[PDB]
Order: C-alpha cells, then sequence, then structure tokens
RNA sequence: AAAGGUUUGGUCCUGGCCUUAUAAUUAAUUAGAGGUAAAAUUACACAUGCAAACCUCCAUAGACCGGUGUAAAAUCCCUUAAACAUUUACUUAAAAUUUAAGGAGAGGGUAUCAAGCACAUUAAAAUAGCUUAAGACACCUUGCCUAGCCACACCCCCACGGGACUCAGCAGUGAUAAAUAUUAAGCAAUAAACGAAAGUUUGACUAAGUUAUACCUCUUAGGGUUGGUAAAUUUCGUGCCAGCCACCGCGGUCAUACGAU
RNA sequence: AACAUAAUUAAUUUCUACGUUUAUGGAGAUAAAAGCAUACUGAGUGUGCUUGGAAU
C-alpha cells in the first residue's frame, strides 16, 4: 500500500490533471490559510489536493504556503511588472478557487496549442538519423530503395572489391 | 533600466537574521518534486537583501527585488516590500488589524484612527 | 570540441554502410567533423538508383534558403545537386566536364571509323 | 567548488612571451630577404613557387624603384608587369607616403601608400600598397606619364538583369498566381547590386597578416 | 484582455466582502443577543455569591 | 519474476545465499565459405616509415580532422553580457562559434569527516558578521551530458623556466597482461586546407587485409550434460579410495551423483 | 624598473629586473531456579531489579 492519505496524489496521471498554465507574467504565488475554522475548508482542500498540480506545470513559479497568520484565506500572485493579484477564497471551495485563477491568471487554450506546435517545428518526419530523434537511420529502410549490404548482399558489380579486381585486369 | 541576470527577479521569505548593516538575511523556500516519491518538499534558499533603513524584523515575511547591479558577493537583492510584520499584520482582505486567526478591530466598525 | 574560427556551411555527411553510401545534407559549423556536431539537417541524397532508377534528393528549400541568406558556406557537390535540381545556375565545371566528355568521345568515335577503315583495307587485302 | 586554484605560471608566461615578441619584432629587410640562387627566403627557408621564378629575376622590387628617386618618388606613377600582361587598360599607383627600411642597406625594403587607379578606374583616397616586396613593379618615365594614363571608358556591356533558374523562376510565377497577382512578366535578378571586383584587384594591405619572427 | 480580468478580480473581491459585512453583521446580533442574557446571569450569580 | 532450491524430529514464521533469463570479455574443445558491424591489457618505453600543405613571392592553413580518459564531483539545464583567431551581406545586420559573469532546479561516496577559521556586511571606511546535521569543511573514488559534449597532448596541475626529453596520429616493436588487426592501397567518392581557376594535398576518409566478438545467407557437426532444483544413463570398474559439486549433496562392495562404456 | 628623441611625407626607442599521509595481544581452520547491572574473589558469594522459573 502507497504510504499516505490519497496516495494517488503521488502519480504522475494525477500531477498532469492540472489545467492552471500560468501567464508569463505570474512569478509568486503566495498561499495564506487556516487550518482550523468552517469557511477556510475549501482553501485547505486546495493546499491538499491542487497545490502539486499547480506547481507541476508550472515549475519555475515560487509557491509559499503561511498557515493561521490572518483571520481569512486568501491568494496573492506576484506579477514580474510588480502588481500583486490579491484573491480571497474563503467560502469558496477548491474546485471554485482553481477556476477563479484560471480565469484571471491562466493561460488559453489557443496559446498553448501554439507552443506545442512550435516546439516540434524542426523534428522532420523524412529526417534520417537515431531512434532517439528520427524515424529512420538509413534510407535503405525505405522500400524500393537499395538494401543494406548487411542485411541483403550487394550484386558483385556494385562493390568495391569487384570493381578493383577488374581495373587490374584491364 | 535592464533587468538583473538572476533568475529570481521577485522572491519572497522569512527574515531570519539582521545583525548585517542595512542587510537582512532572508530564507525562501520553493516546491522541488521528489522524482522517487513524486511529493513536493521545502527547498529553502538564503538571500542577501539591501534594507537600506534597517526596517526588518525576524520572522517578518518580506518581498524583495533582484538588483540590476550586485551590490557585494551575496547582496544581489534589496527589501521590495514587508508583506507581513511579525505580530503586526494588516489583513489584505478587509484591512483591520489582526492577531492570529482573530480581528483585533473589528470590520464591522470604522475606527479611521 | 569548442570551435575557434569557422563559418558555417551546408555539406553532405557521408552515411550507410560499406559499398552502399547515403548522405545526409546538414548545416555544419566547417571544422565539425563530417559527420559529427551538425546544425540542421536539410535534406538527404541516396546517389544508388533504386527500383524506379531513380536516385532521390530531398531538399528542404525553406531552410537552404533560410541558410544562405546567413552566410552559409556551400561544398562543391552540393552546389552540383543544387545545379541539376534547377535551384541554382549549372556550376562552371558541369559545364566543362560535360564539353570535355563530349571532345573524348568524339575522339574514340574517329578512331574506330579509323580502325574499321584499317579493317576495310584489311578487307581489301583478302 | 572553490578547489580550482590560480595559474602564476601560466599567467606569468603569456605576459613574457608578449615582451619577447614587441621588442624582437623583424624587420622587412629580414623576413623578405632573398637568395637567387636557391629563389629561398632564408629567414624561414621559404621556396617560391615555380611560376614567380623567372620574375624573381627579371623584374624590380617597389623600393628598389624608389631608393633611385629623389623624396623617394613621391608623387611618381607605378605600375605591375602583372597588371600591364594582363590588363589593356592603365593601372597603376600615384605614390603619396613612402616609409623605407632604414636598416636595409640598400633602402630596398619598406612600406608605400598611394591612390589606386586600376583598369583605367580611380579610387578617391589612399591606402597602404600591398605586394610591395613583388619582383613585379615597373616605374613610370615622367614624359610617358600622359600617354600611359591616357583612358577612355568604353559604354558598359556587362548584362544588368539575367533570368532566375529554372526551378526559382517556376516557384516565383506559382507564388504569384497563388497570391493573386496575374501577370506574365519574367522574374528577372538583378546584378548591379553584387558586382564582383576581378581577381586580381588590389587588396587591403592594412588588414593583411605579417609573418612571425621565429626563425626556421 | 489583462486590464479586464484584473477589474473582474476587484469586482469579485468586493462582491464577497459585502457577504462578509452582511454576515458579521448578523453574527454582531446574535451574539450581543446572548451577552446580555450571559451578563444577567453574572448579576445574578454575583449578587448570590455576595 | 508467474517463480524455484536450501535452516527443523516435525509444522509455521522470519531471513540470507543459490538456481532458472539476458549480455560482454577471456579461456578449454571444435569448425567451410560468403555479406556486415566491431576491434580494446597498460597515460609503460619506443627502432623505422609516413600522417599539412598550398601558391606568381605577400598571405592563408598546419588552432581542424585524428587520438586518449590525464585531471577534476568535477556536471546538467538556464540567465545575462561581450566578443571571434569567423562567414555572408552592408560599409553596416543577419548568422554560426566561443568567452566571461552568474543561478529556478537537478547532480557519487564516507558523519568514526562535526565544526569550517575570514570563509561577511557597510563604504564617513565602520559593524561582528559569513557557511553548517535541510550535511559546511575534510578525505576518497569517478570522464558524462551521448546526433554528441567535456578534459588532456612526455613530465613539472600551468610552462618564463626546469627535467626522468615525446607515437594517448596510422602502421609496427619491446616489456607487461587472462587479453594478440596491415610496419597495407588510393585521394576515384564525401569532408577539410589552399588557390581567381584548371587543380594540388590529406594514415580524415574510401575500397581492401586480418580475427567465430556479434548479426544475416548457406552448408559440414561439434560441445556439453544426464541424483534433485532441471530436459535426459545402460552395463562394468572403484569401495569415504580415486574423484565429483552453483546450492543441497555423492563415494566406507546391489554408485541413476566418481571413471569407462 | 618604465625616460626621452623627433616632427614642412612621418616615425623611432622606451614599454624592466612548516606540517601531512602510506608502507617495510585479539579473533578464526584441518583433527594430525535462570537471567540483567555491578563489586569482590573465583563460575562462588554480596546489593538492587526482571519472569523469558515455580508456587492453593
Ligand atoms: S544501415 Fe543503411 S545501408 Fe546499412
Ligand atoms: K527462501
Ligand atoms: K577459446
Ligand atoms: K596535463
Ligand atoms: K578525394
Ligand atoms: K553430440
Ligand atoms: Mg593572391
Ligand atoms: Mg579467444
Ligand atoms: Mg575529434
Ligand atoms: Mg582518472
Ligand atoms: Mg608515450
Ligand atoms: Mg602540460
Ligand atoms: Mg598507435
Ligand atoms: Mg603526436
Ligand atoms: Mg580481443
Ligand atoms: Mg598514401
Ligand atoms: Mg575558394
Ligand atoms: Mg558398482
Ligand atoms: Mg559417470
Ligand atoms: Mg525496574
Amino acid at each position: 500500500p502507497m504510504k499516505g492519505r490519497f496516495p494517488i496524489r503521488r502519480t504522475l496521471q494525477y500531477l498532469g490533471r492540472g489545467d492552471v498554465v500560468f501567464k508569463e507574467s505570474v512569478k509568486i504565488m503566495t498561499v495564506n490559510y487556516n487550518t482550523y475554522g468552517e469557511l477556510g475548508e475549501g482553501a485547505r482542500k486546495f493546499v491538499f489536493f491542487n497545490i502539486p498540480q499547480i506547481q507541476y506545470k508550472n515549475p519555475w513559479v515560487q509557491i509559499m504556503m503561511f498557515k493561521n497568520m490572518t483571520p481569512s484565506p486568501f491568494l496573492r500572485f506576484y506579477l514580474d511588472s510588480g502588481e500583486q493579484v490579491l484573491v480571497d477564497v474563503e467560502t469558496k471551495s477548491n474546485k471554485e478557487i482553481m477556476e477563479h485563477i484560471k480565469k484571471i491568471l491562466g493561460k488559453k487554450e489557443e496559446t498553448l496549442r501554439e507552443e506545442e506546435l512550435e516546439k516540434q517545428q524542426r523534428f522532420h518526419p523524412g529526417n534520417f538519423g537515431p531512434r532517439k530523434y528520427c524515424l529512420r537511420e538509413c534510407m535503405c529502410e525505405v522500400e524500393g530503395q537499395v538494401p543494406c549490404p548487411g542485411l541483403v548482399p550487394l550484386p558483385k558489380e556494385m562493390t568495391g572489391k569487384y570493381k578493383a579486381a577488374l581495373k587490374a585486369s584491364t | 533600466i535592464v533587468r538583473s541576470s538572476v533568475h529570481a527577479k521577485w522572491v519572497v521569505g522569512k527574515v531570519i537574521g539582521t545583525a548585517m548593516i542595512k542587510t537582512a538575511k532572508v530564507r525562501a523556500t520553493r516546491l522541488v518534486l521528489d522524482p522517487y516519491l513524486l511529493k513536493y518538499f521545502n527547498k529553502r534558499k538564503t538571500y542577501f537583501a539591501h534594507d537600506a533603513l534597517q526596517q526588518c524584523s525576524v520572522g517578518d515575511i518580506v518581498l524583495l527585488r533582484a538588483l540590476p547591479v550586485p551590490r557585494s558577493k551575496h547582496v544581489k537583492h534589496e527589501l521590495a516590500e514587508i508583506i507581513f510584520k511579525v505580530g503586526r499584520v494588516i489583513d489584505p482582505v478587509t484591512g483591520k488589524p489582526c492577531a492570529g486567526t482573530a480581528y483585533l478591530e473589528s470590520p464591522l466598525s470604522e475606527p479611521r484612527e | 570540441k569548442a570551435y575557434h574560427g569557422g563559418h558555417l556551411t551546408i555539406r553532405l555527411a557521408l552515411g550507410g554502410c560499406t559499398n552502399r553510401p547515403f548522405y545526409r545534407i546538414v548545416a555544419a559549423h566547417n571544422k565539425c567533423p563530417r559527420d559529427g556536431r551538425f546544425v540542421e539537417q536539410l535534406g538527404s541524397y541516396d546517389p544508388l538508383p533504386n527500383s524506379h532508377g531513380e536516385k532521390l534528393v530531398a531538399l528542404n528549400l525553406d531552410r537552404i534558403r533560410h541558410w544562405i541568406g546567413c552566410g552559409a558556406h556551400l561544398s562543391k557537390p552540393m552546389e552540383k545537386l543544387l545545379g541539376l535540381s534547377g535551384f541554382f545556375p549549372l556550376h562552371p565545371m558541369m559545364i566543362t566536364n560535360a564539353e570535355r566528355l563530349r571532345r573524348r568521345r568524339a575522339r574514340e568515335v574517329l578512331l574506330a571509323s579509323q580502325k574499321a577503315e584499317s579493317e576495310a583495307k584489311e578487307t581489301e587485302a583478302s | 567548488r572553490k578547489k580550482v586554484r590560480p595559474r602564476l605560471i601560466a599567467e606569468l608566461a603569456r605576459r613574457v612571451r608578449a615582451l619577447r615578441e614587441q621588442r624582437n619584432q623583424p624587420r622587412d629587410s629580414q623576413l623578405y630577404a632573398l637568395d637567387y640562387e636557391t629563389l629561398t627566403r632564408p629567414h624561414s627557408g621559404r621556396r617560391l613557387p615555380v611560376r614567380a621564378w623567372a620574375d624573381v629575376r627579371r623584374e624590380s622590387r617597389l623600393l628598389q624603384l624608389l631608393a633611385r628617386l629623389p623624396l623617394f618618388g613621391l608623387g611618381r606613377l607605378v605600375t605591375r608587369k602583372s597588371w600591364l600582361w594582363q590588363h589593356d587598360e592603365p593601372c597603376y599607383w600615384r605614390l603619396t607616403r613612402v616609409r623605407p627600411d632604414y636598416t636595409a642597406q640598400n633602402l630596398d625594403h619598406g612600406r608605400a601608400w598611394g591612390i589606386l587607379t586600376f583598369k583605367g578606374k580611380s579610387e578617391d583616397t589612399a591606402r597602404e600598397i600591398e605586394q610591395v616586396m613583388y619582383h613585379d613593379w615597373r616605374l613610370v618615365p615622367k614624359h610617358e606619364e600622359e600617354a600611359f594614363t591616357a583612358f577612355t571608358a568604353k559604354p558598359e556591356d556587362r548584362l544588368n538583369s539575367v533570368p532566375y533558374p529554372p526551378l526559382l523562376r517556376a516557384m516565383i510565377l506559382a507564388e504569384r498566381q497563388k497570391n493573386g497577382d496575374t501577370s506574365v512578366q519574367e522574374p528577372l535578378l538583378n546584378l548591379e547590386r553584387t558586382r564582383m571586383r576581378p581577381w586580381d584587384y588590389p587588396a587591403k594591405q592594412e588588414t593583411k597578416g605579417r609573418a612571425k619572427g621565429t626563425p626556421v | 484582455e489583462h486590464r479586464e480580468l484584473m477589474a473582474w478580480n476587484r469586482d469579485e473581491n468586493r462582491r464577497m466582502q459585502e457577504l462578509r459585512i452582511a454576515r458579521l453583521q448578523l453574527e454582531a446580533q446574535a451574539q450581543e443577543v446572548q451577552k446580555a442574557e450571559a451578563q444577567a446571569q453574572r448579576a445574578q450569580e454575583e449578587q448570590a455569591w455576595v
């Protein structure tokens, strides 16, 4: 049995379910939440369930969490311009908190698809090379082309050993 | 007005020391994923910051701004803001003094003092 | 290696096996090894006729135009490929070599006619 | 890290070696001395190419000509036998400054400056002359300057524009039709912006390298 | 678009602040009533204790 | 791992070792040829030959290719700035390639290495600070980041200088080691250098030679094993002897376990 | 240690010479009522403690 409570939180599939990818402006997200209370329950679940997913998609963002420092839970984002975005998450479900932060400071689906396509621009199916980078190492693999001499011996007339002998004979 | 090279243009941390002149030692923490366990833990870093007015006290949360030119070998940041003063927190949501999970001044009242 | 000096070049990198050559058209710093570190792959050249009797050249004409616009030199074999394709004019030595081959076959034909004439003299002798 | 430590000997060696180069710079009389029996430079042992042998024995160096003239021939015109043979149009240098090698026992090695007139076309500024140590120079007589420098330019007949390569022309016409531009104009390359100088055109001597002072 | 989202954010914060004052107002009324009753018991017990 | 064998009088638990799969090297026995890939005891010492030229003199190149894993926890990824021993265009802007200063994070061992001893800040030059059990410092070992990258180039970390005075270029030799490729052919192809160019040069490379080290296509048959794990022993000899075992074990005269068959 | 010459085309020389590590009695094969801690002597006994002894 995997240790801890809700061990599914420690699986790559769960971490990859996060949908909040912050804009490049976002630099820090401080989380102020209370460990005891009734109006801060959604905030506690957000730290428990969602903060791992947010960090997984935003490795360069500093997430620092503070406990029992204020009467109410809130989120404060620090942007690169110097702006500070305060969010109030009291009486808000963890799902509501995730959707709110996605709207205000989350990249849209269109933007992300463009980056994924751009990332693969230099991979070409026609390119030949190692399996790590390319589909086919050599043109011998293609159908109709001359096969590799190791797999199929070349005709005698196409071999340097044979051609050299004829030149001596001439 | 080119910005710093350092990645940490903005860092939040706690003032863990203030014994150097006009400098505050700040401990920041980030979350790092353990590859074997797939769990996040706290990796903490120490940042020297220029406290021009010596207005920092141990235990207070602060925001640091990366300096354009390193002031010294270790001082590459300045004190942008004191997010929370030690024991003197002011609730961002309501704006009233608080002492833990309680209001020193009720939000219903309007003291304006 | 940490090269000092040199320029980008578009050249042919030899691949394949013994008696089975295959080329990768690549853009690479000139001081790098022939089959080593390159910058971008710009196509491939298969110099052996296939089942259909066709030697197959692949040219990434968008990236080739990009790297020629940035100072990339060209190797002499690659200039010959670009000339045969029609993307560049035919190389001066492609034209000169074809003229030399025409002059060399003209002599051979004349010699064969002279030999046949000499053989005709043998026929006259009987 | 912090276990990487200074290399004082390496720093000392680099600086020390530099000083020797500055003080022990060789001179034109020594770098470009020649042994005419073997046609080999004694300083480095470099043997001249075969195609230069006739001229090394049959032609003069520039400062051999200028050392015999008052003021080292400032204002005089000098041409090269290689140009005389290659180009019908006048090619010459108009000398403006001349710094001989005083160490040379005949003042036959040095540097020169002048204004170039190549194939009848004259440059506007003076620059240093290259290949001053070559056996190729011929001083022009004063009485022959007017006839030597007389040139009338012919109308230029080299094409200014040419067709595009066959494939590259088809790609241009295809893009026109795709973009809606309907025309039967033939794409043309413009050659005026990129016209090549002759291969024997004088090069920039100021940016040229000089041989080292280590004898072989 | 950034400015619009930052304006919507402040509105959401004010809308929730209004609810907070409404909720805390109701508590003040209820807690005040309880405090008066508790003070009455102290008065009765304090007099008896004296 | 889909597991198996093995503590005991017996059962169960715990717990190690071993077996069955895969590969590399060396060795014993054995073997025809052909195609292909690879080639590898040693940073020990080296006879001999070759590996860098080009070219109307100037320059350019010999700073690459090639080789080895010396040193160093040395690195990875990323940021910033500037260049180049450069290219191509403009007489000024796109690249390739480097250098320097840095840091989100990641990065071998020993804690019987627990303290390091100037490792800090301020900028009137004062303050007494800086790193460290969230692993400093010390010591030890190690090429890693693998379209490739880093480090080294007889030794002295370097190389003014000194000295044990040069093959860790190809091919060879001695010594050493369980470890064993040709002192070979050609610049025809591609790559590099040089030249305006026809061209020239290259132990890079190409085409060969050698070798069951690997795969493919054929064709001869050899090697081992035969108590259990774990597929398979029939007669004799030996008799706790000679021998055999990866583990458990076998042999003291009816040996399925040793030797021959 | 690091000056000066020159200058009616422009150049010249200077731009030095300590300490620290490695190395040359003990424990293991072939068989040719009890205990823990501790003290004394020799396992004997002393003091405390445990039941993993026993006692209707
Ligand atoms: S791998 Fe393609 S010819 Fe061998
Ligand atoms: K077991
Ligand atoms: K063997
Ligand atoms: K070294
Ligand atoms: K060649
Ligand atoms: K057999
Ligand atoms: Mg020339
Ligand atoms: Mg063998
Ligand atoms: Mg190399
Ligand atoms: Mg080593
Ligand atoms: Mg050696
Ligand atoms: Mg050295
Ligand atoms: Mg060798
Ligand atoms: Mg060598
Ligand atoms: Mg071997
Ligand atoms: Mg040869
Ligand atoms: Mg050229
Ligand atoms: Mg028997
Ligand atoms: Mg037997
Ligand atoms: Mg007790």
